[PDB]
Order: C-alpha cells, then sequence, then structure tokens
C-alpha cells in the first residue's frame, strides 16, 4: 500500500 | 488538444553515499496531460521519513500543479542497476487520487543497507538511478 506525507 | 497519458521519468542522483540528508531531495519538474499542464516531481527521503522508516529510503511522486481539481494515476517505482535493468520495483495496486500539492509513494521503498551493499550493484560509481512510470487514468 502507498502512503502520503500530506494531509 | 491531445494528452500525454503515460510517461516514464528517469532520475540519476550522483554521489548518493554523500547525501548528508526527514530531509528531502526533490527532482526536476516534468510535465504531462494536455499542453504540459500536469506538473510532477519525485521526492526522496534518503534516510527515511519518520522514525519507523529510518532504515529505509522513502520515495514519493508529487503533483506540483494541475489545472482542475483531481488527477487519478497509477505509478510504479524501480531502480536501474548497472546493466540498465529494472530492479526492486514497487507499484501502486490501484490508481491513487492526487490533488495539487499531494504526494503518494512508499515510506519503505528500499532498505538502506541493501542499497549501500556494493554486491547488489545499485550504486554504480555512487550513482542512484530511479525510474518512475506513471499512468494517468483521469484528468
Amino acid at each position: 500500500k502507498a502512503d502520503t506525507t500530506t494531509p | 488538444s491531445g494528452k500525454v497519458v503515460k510517461f516514464s521519468y528517469m532520475w540519476t542522483i550522483n554521489n548518493f553515499s554523500f547525501c548528508r540528508e526527514g530531509e528531502v531531495i526533490k527532482s526536476s519538474t516534468f510535465s504531462s496531460g494536455a499542453n504540459d499542464k500536469l506538473k510532477w516531481c519525485l521526492r526522496v527521503n534518503p534516510k527515511g521519513l519518520d522514525e519507523e522508516s529510518k532504515d529505509y529510503l522513502s520515495l514519493y511522486l508529487l503533483l506540483v500543479s494541475c489545472p482542475k481539481s483531481e488527477v487519478r494515476a497509477k505509478f510504479k517505482f524501480s531502480i536501474l542497476n548497472a546493466k540498465g535493468e529494472e530492479t526492486k520495483a514497487m507499484e501502486s495496486q490501484r490508481a491513487y487520487r492526487f490533488v495539487q500539492g499531494k504526494d503518494w509513494g512508499f515510506k519503505k521503498f528500499i532498505r538502506r543497507d541493501f542499497l549501500l551493499d556494493e554486491a547488489n550493484g545499485l550504486l554504480p560509481d555512487d550513482k542512484l538511478t530511479l525510474f518512475c512510470e506513471v499512468s494517468v487514468v483521469q484528468d
């Protein structure tokens, strides 16, 4: 699964 | 106007061992879509993003600007060895929703110790070559 660093 | 709907970006980082970087390395911006209006870059955390990924290099695709609201795109990251072969590939299992300013990627893209071991041949002449293939399914 990919993750993101921005809300 | 037509659109560039798939594209592959190759990025070489020289002197990777000496990257004194949570600190980010940012690639040049590259363009996609209709009239180059979708703008992207890659972002690399050589020593990890947070504490849970300190042992890893993290790699992200960032949407820098877009004309409308959202862009949905699949993406795949890989490393090119000395022979130019793709290795250590990681790809989204699905299209992810991007908006201007948002990234998607892999906190744990690859272990630092594996990357730094010369027997694996991923840093020929201390050069890290990343490969990012993107497929825009919407916008």
